[PDB]
């Protein structure tokens, strides 16, 4: 839900500067969440960068948070 | 004391809150390795006015 | 308060080569922390990159120990 957010906000910002399509900004937003950090792709504008701090913020906030209660649950039968 | 003890901590607080978001407003006013532009860096006069009137309240604190 | 630090000292460095502003360093400073690694916005002076490596070291030792004395207190009542 997250990476549809990010694809819809920075393509939409981007018309202004370097058209970008959703297959260009859907591989930009899933490679920021995965931490690999790529950069071909970039938000060349004042509220693009905005948006773009607050996706990876908003992610750092999510992304620990889930793992976390994924491993609690997996810590702690016969089918029909 | 709790209350007063409270008080002197939320001052220094405070006081250190102002210096940090004076420097924010000087660095948007003034504009080979130069450190021309790393040192002498032109401050604004009322506003380094603020940070000094800070910092000898700090350095009281210190003192006391 | 990391964040101002590495804001503060890379726009104040940046001045003698390519001049950031307080908006386009503090999208370097907390993808640096992030760690995602854009590098699209960089340090081009050799007291720059000195602190930018620093800035990096620094949150190497913090980021760890806070993540690890969060979940000690995590993993250990009616409102009024």
């Amino acid at each position: 839900c997250l990476v549809f957010t990010g694809t819809c906000g920075i393509q939409h910002l981007e018309r202004a500067g370097e058209k970008l399509s959703l297959f260009k900004s859907f591989y930009f937003c899933i490679v920021t969440f995965s931490t690999v950090g790529y950069g071909d792709v970039t938000p060349k504008i004042w509220p693009s960068q905005l948006l773009v701090v607050i996706m990876i913020c908003v992610a750092l906030v999510v992304l620990p948070l889930q793992f976390e209660e994924l491993v609690y649950l997996w810590m702690e039968n016969y089918s029909r | 004391n709790q209350r007063s003890s409270l008080r002197i901590r939320l001052f220094n607080f405070s006081l250190k809150l102002l210096t940090c978001l004076l420097y924010i407003v000087r660095v948007l006013l003034d504009n080979k390795i130069n450190w021309s532009h790393i040192f002498w860096v032109d401050r604004k006069l009322p506003l380094w006015a603020v940070q000094v009137s800070i910092a000898l309240i700090s350095f009281l604190e210190t003192m006391l």
